[PDB]
Formats: C-alpha cells, sequence, structure tokens
RNA sequence: GUAUACGUUAAGUGGAAAAGGAUGUGGAGUUGCUUAGACAACCAGGAUGUUGGCUUAGAAGCAGCCACCAUUUAAAGAGUG
C-alpha cells in the first residue's frame, strides 16, 4: 500500500488530464505490460489489489515493477455539511494516469501466465487496458 | 443461470446465438448460461 | 465441400413433381408428402437423381439450399424406407397398451395416460418395454416422440419413463 | 479371453489365478497343479499365460515368454527398479545376454529379424534405468 | 496403544469380511457369509466373523471396512513409534526420580546446566 | 427529391448509459494445407517389447513421479478423454 510519508503541501488542485502520456509510454524493464487507453485517477487501493492479483498467480516467477506512484492527494470534505467554509481534509492518494502509460511490468514468466496475470490486474483497474510487449527493431 | 458474462466454463462448452441471445450449451447442465 | 453439391440417388420406385411456384409432391409405396417451398430457388430434376441449385452466395441462400436439399433427402428416404423412433419404458410398473388405434400408457400417474395419434402415423407395442412408432415423415414421428416424452420426463437418479436408444442420463447419488 | 501375468512360485492360492478363473466357471485348484507343472523350470519369475475360454468348460493354456523387464532383472540381479530411470543408473547389462534375451522372444513377437528385436530390447533396457553396455 | 495393536487384527478381520462382502451379496445380505462362486471364482473363502451385513449402501459399508483397515495399518506404524517414545520417556523420568530422590548439591547444579544446554534455545 | 451513384446496419439501432461478455456482419493484411488432393462426414486399422519402471493390494496408456524409446509399417502417442 503506497503513499508518500512527507509532502510539501497536503492540499492540491485536482488538475487536468488532457493529452497523452508525457512519459512511461514504452515497456523497457519487463517483457510485457499494460498500456492505458483512458485517463482516470488510480487509487493506491486499486494498485494494491492489482499487485496482489498478479503476485498470487505468479507465485513462482519474477518480480513486479509498479511504474505508477500515488503522489497526488485528494481532499474529502465530511458528509452532511454545507458547501464552503474551508477545504476539507485529505483522504487518500491517487496517481494521475494518461492514455499510453505503462502501469505494471512483468518479466521472467511465460507468455500465457503474463497475459492471464495482466488480465486479472486489468479487471481491478477502472480504465480500458491492452496488452503490449517489447519491440526490438533494434 | 442468467448472467451478462456468458463464458465457456469447460472445454465441452459451445457458444451459440439463439434468438439474438448469446448462450452456452454443454453436456453438463450446470454450465448452461444465457444473457438477456 | 457442402451438401448442396452431392447427388441424391432415389430408389425404385418413386417419382417427383415439378409444379409451379415450387410445390413438390412425392409419390411412393409408403405414403404421400407435399410441402410448399420458397420462390427464390429454382429446382431441377434429372434421371433418378435430385439436384438443388443456389441462386447466389448470400447467407440466406446458403442456408436455404442446404435445408431444401436435406429435407428432399428426408422425403425420398421416408417415402421408400420410412423412419422409426424406438422408445423404452423402463420401470417395474410401466406399460404401453393398445386399444384399437388408441395408445394407452400405464405410467405411474393416478389417471391413465392416453395419446391420440394423427393420420398416417402408427404405433406398435411388441413387448414389456420396447415400443416403436411408424411413419413416413421425420417431423411427424419426432413430434410424436416428443409428445410421448412430454408426459413423463426421465428423472436423473434412476432410469424411469420414456427413453430412446443409446443415450446416457446423468447419474446422481441419493441418500 | 483374459490375459494376466502369473508368478510361477505363488500360483497355488486364491490370488491372481483365483478370481480370474472363478468368473470363468472352473475350479482353480484343479488347474493350479497344471500351472505349477509347466512353470517348474522357470520358477521364481512372473510368466504371462494366455487363458483361453471355451463353451464346454475345457481349458487349454498357451504359455508365453518371460517379459523383457523380468529377464533384465535376471540378467542384472536387482529386483526393484530405480525411482527415476535415466537419472539413477543402478545397473549395467552386457550385450551378449541382451542378445540372448532378444533371442528368447522368437515365437511370440512378430519381429522379422533379430536385429529389430535387439533394438526393441535396447529400448526396454532404457526404461529399466539400466545402461546398455 | 497395545489396545490399538489388537484393533489392528480386528480391522484385518474386518477387511477379510469386507472382501467377503464385496462380490456379495453373492450370499444373502445377512452377513453375506461364505459367499463364493463355486467355479470361475477365486474362492478366497476366508473365515470371517459375521456381523449382519449392512446396508442401505451396500458397497460403501465394505469400502468403509477397507478404509478402517488402512487406518489400522497406519496405526500399526505410529503406535509402535509412540510406544518406543513412551518407554524412552519412562526411562528418563525414572532417572529423574532417582536424581531428585536426593544426591549431591553440585551434581544437581550441573544437571541443570546439561538440561539447559540440551537444547540451544533462543538466542 | 418516395432524387442519383457507392457501400453499411436487421435492431425499430436510428429514436437513452457503462464496466464486461459474445462462431453477428462488411472490409483490410499475414500464415499451415490444397486437385501430388485440403478442413469435416462415412466405411477399417487403431498394435505387439509391454501389466515400460519406483509406489500402493492395484496403477495393466488413462492415482502420483517420469529420460518418454524401438518395431510391422499406408499409421498408431509405453496415450489426448
Amino acid at each position: 500500500m503506497l503513499l508518500p510519508k512527507r509532502v510539501k503541501y497536503r492540499r492540491e488542485h485536482r488538475g487536468k488530464m488532457r493529452g497523452r502520456a508525457k512519459g512511461g509510454t514504452e515497456v523497457h524493464f519487463g517483457e510485457f505490460g499494460i498500456q492505458a487507453l483512458e485517463a482516470s485517477w488510480i487509487t493506491n487501493r486499486q494498485i494494491e489489489a492489482a499487485r496482489i492479483a498478479m503476485t498470487r498467480y505468479m507465485k513462482r516467477g519474477g518480480k513486479v515493477w509498479i511504474k505508477i506512484f500515488p503522489s497526488k492527494p485528494y481532499t474529502a470534505k465530511p458528509l452532511e455539511v454545507r458547501m464552503g467554509s474551508g477545504k476539507g481534509a485529505p483522504e487518500g492518494w491517487v496517481a494521475v494516469v494518461k492514455p499510453g502509460k505503462v502501469l505494471f511490468e512483468i518479466s521472467g514468466v511465460s507468455e500465457e501466465v503474463a497475459r492471464e496475470a495482466l488480465r486479472l490486474a486489468s479487471h481491478k483497474l477502472p480504465i480500458k487496458t491492452k496488452f503490449v510487449k517489447r519491440e526490438e527493431i533494434g | 443461470k442468467v448472467r451478462p458474462s456468458v463464458k465457456p466454463i469447460c472445454e465441452k462448452c459451445k457458444v451459440i446465438r439463439r434468438k439474438g441471445k448469446v448462450m452456452v450449451i454443454c453436456e453438463n447442465p450446470k454450465h448452461k448460461q444465457k444473457q438477456g | 465441400s457442402r451438401v448442396g453439391k452431392k447427388l441424391l440417388e432415389i430408389p425404385s420406385d418413386v417419382t417427383v413433381t415439378l409444379n409451379d411456384n415450387n410445390t413438390v409432391a412425392v409419390k411412393g409405396p409408403k405414403g404421400e408428402l407435399t410441402r410448399t417451398f420458397h420462390p427464390d430457388m429454382e429446382i431441377k430434376v434429372e434421371d433418378n437423381v435430385l439436384t438443388v441449385a443456389r441462386p447466389s452466395d448470400q447467407k440466406e441462400h446458403r442456408a436455404l439450399h442446404g435445408t431444401t436439399r436435406s429435407l428432399l433427402g428426408n422425403m425420398v428416404e421416408g417415402v421408400s424406407k420410412g423412419f422409426e423412433r424406438g422408445l423404452e419404458l423402463v420401470g417395474v410398473g410401466y406399460r404401453a397398451s393398445k386399444s384399437g388405434n388408441k395408445l394407452v400408457l400405464n405410467v405411474g400417474y393416478s389417471h391413465p395416460v392416453e395419446i391420440v395419434p394423427e393420420e398416417g402415423i402408427e404405433i406398435e407395442v411388441p413387448s414389456q418395454t420396447k415400443v416403436v412408432v411408424k411413419g413416413t415423415d421425420k417431423e411427424r414421428v419426432g413430434a410424436i416422440a416428443a409428445n410421448i416424452r412430454a408426459v413423463r420426463s426421465p428423472e436423473p437418479y434412476k432410469g424411469k419413463g420414456i427413453r430412446y436408444e443409446g443415450e446416457v442420463v446423468r447419474r446422481k447419488e441419493g441418500k | 479371453v483374459v490375459k494376466l501375468q502369473i508368478p510361477a512360485g505363488k500360483a497355488n492360492p486364491a490370488p491372481p489365478v483365483g478370481p480370474a478363473l472363478g468368473q470363468a466357471g472352473v475350479n482353480i485348484m484343479g488347474f493350479c497343479k497344471e500351472f505349477n507343472a509347466r512353470t517348474a523350470d522357470q520358477a521364481g519369475l512372473i510368466i504371462p499365460v494366455e487363458i483361453s475360454v471355451y463353451e464346454d468348460r475345457s481349458f487349454t493354456f498357451i504359455t508365453k515368454t518371460p517379459p523383457a523387464a523380468v529377464l533384465l532383472k535376471k540378467a542384472a540381479g536387482i529386483e526393484s527398479g530405480s525411482g527415476e530411470p535415466n537419472r539413477n543408473k543402478v545397473a549395467t547389462v552386457k550385450r551378449d545376454k541382451v542378445r540372448e534375451i532378444a533371442e528368447t522372444k522368437m515365437p511370440d513377437l512378430n519381429a522379422a529379424d533379430v536385429e529389430a528385436a535387439m533394438r526393441m530390447v535396447e529400448g526396454t533396457a532404457r526404461s529399466m534405468g539400466i545402461v546398455i553396455e | 496403544l497395545e489396545k490399538t495393536l489388537e484393533y489392528s487384527e480386528n480391522a484385518k478381520e474386518f477387511q477379510l469380511y469386507g472382501e467377503l462382502l464385496t462380490a456379495n451379496l453373492y450370499m444373502l445380505k445377512k452377513g453375506d457369509k461364505q459367499a463364493e462362486v463355486i467355479n470361475y471364482y477365486d474362492e478366497e473363502s476366508p473365515t470371517i466373523t459375521i456381523p449382519l451385513n449392512p446396508n442401505k449402501t451396500p458397497s460403501e459399508n465394505a469400502q468403509a471396512y477397507f478404509t478402517k483397515y488402512q487406518k489400522a495399518k497406519n496405526s500399526v506404524a505410529v503406535v509402535e513409534e509412540q510406544i518406543r517414545l513412551a518407554q524412552e520417556e519412562i526411562e528418563y523420568f525414572d532417572q529423574l526420580i532417582q536424581q531428585l530422590s536426593s544426591a549431591s548439591p553440585r551434581d544437581i547444579s550441573e544437571i541443570r546446566e546439561e538440561l539447559v544446554e540440551g537444547k540451544y534455545l533462543r538466542p
């Protein structure tokens, strides 16, 4: 379960998610990965769920590279209060994921094991996913 | 069983499309699935 | 590569009509059949063999050519040889019975089971268990066999009720 | 017909020859002596014997050769095979007794030549875990 | 444990009676005693003690007898191991009774030392 | 304008949303085979060394672990259910 232990500011603007991925577009650590097709906030609970779902089915094999990190906090005002009167308290941490970005990286297993592990990870994520692999021109 | 995720459970399952509805028939009657 | 190209040899002695708007009457020693067809297909008959030809490669025509050729094969098989669907009534107290043309089944209900056969379809009961239905059309004998099976479906724990030839019911364990 | 591999030195009691001949409808003890008469000179080995069946309750048994597994146990000396063949090479059998074992299997095996037979029993020797040398 | 060692032979008799029942009911259900085929049977015909032969499920009773026999032979292994361990424990405890029933002082001190050495024992 | 030409859809989509599921259909592009005869269907072989080996009574291809070979050959895996 992933969170920064110290931040410069505890309350930040929610930002915008226009455009493609700025970086982390190509798979370059593992052999196979998930490429994002839509943009939404990914909570660290979802990241933990996808990581356990991959790691359990890969009980024998290589390690998992988590390419995204939930650095941006989101604030949640308490329920049943009026609008305004100050910004609410921070509740959790999300990672801003753009389309084209690689989320998790797997090497050291077979093809179908990696495909099924990425499918089990993708069924926990709130975004449309696809299977990508390393290209060697090169 | 009626579910919107009609999938072949075993190797003997066969996917058919009766009446515009995706269905799975099998020798095992527990694998009979319909949607819609 | 498909059933619409193989030849269908007919035995002696049958004959086939080629009436307008695609109506086919088939004469033979064991009955008479007449069905209405679709106007989009052109049918031609050669010497002692029947052929059906497609007009195009569309999916409706690709289905209809095969269905027409298959049911013509069913007609020429049933008009000269016929079709039998054999049934077995398995149980200590099961009996098919005969009273004229009426068919009586001694199924374990509190009321005696009676089923009325249609014209041209006959049922014979030779023995304790085995019963044979006789007819010249596959559709009619299939409907009759379904109507016989409808009064008592076979239950999976023990072999009871109406059963065909070789076909396994799923065995279940009771307590 | 029910074929089975009957040990020579333990054909008297109700094991293997008992229930096989019992369902055929014949007394086992009246044929155990006939089994032990023809299995005397190959005693200590398990011999497959064909058991033909007739309608008039008369039975004539056509004996076969000893198996290539049992004959390789005779040629080597070890009774039980290794846990993993071609991983624990427990024994080595020279080619002359291999040729003798292949030559014993003439009247039952349909091999045209003895070279084909020694190539077969080379393959059976590889299943034994025994080095063919 | 010697009681279970006699239950071993009891369950061997149970396996004999179940194998008697297994073809059965060759004989009538009751005890299915001495059921053997005269010919074309390997007449094991073992002598058996005949409980009435169960039951509603006629094969699972003989199969239950055969399972009791497998548990009995695993018991033949494990209870002999436990008897060996129990005589070792009784010898050690009789020795401890002897060493407590008086001696030295310094001897008791080094007995404590040896015991604590025997066994490692968080570190 | 019941207009022209080329296609697409068969659900009343048009004329209300998703994750996900699916032998729907029209296209584009690879790849194994194919009239020396292709994928299926129907007639036959579907084997002996061989119950291939430790194991459990019994693993006889079809509990488990297993190098996984050799023939008669037009063909057979010490075997997919």
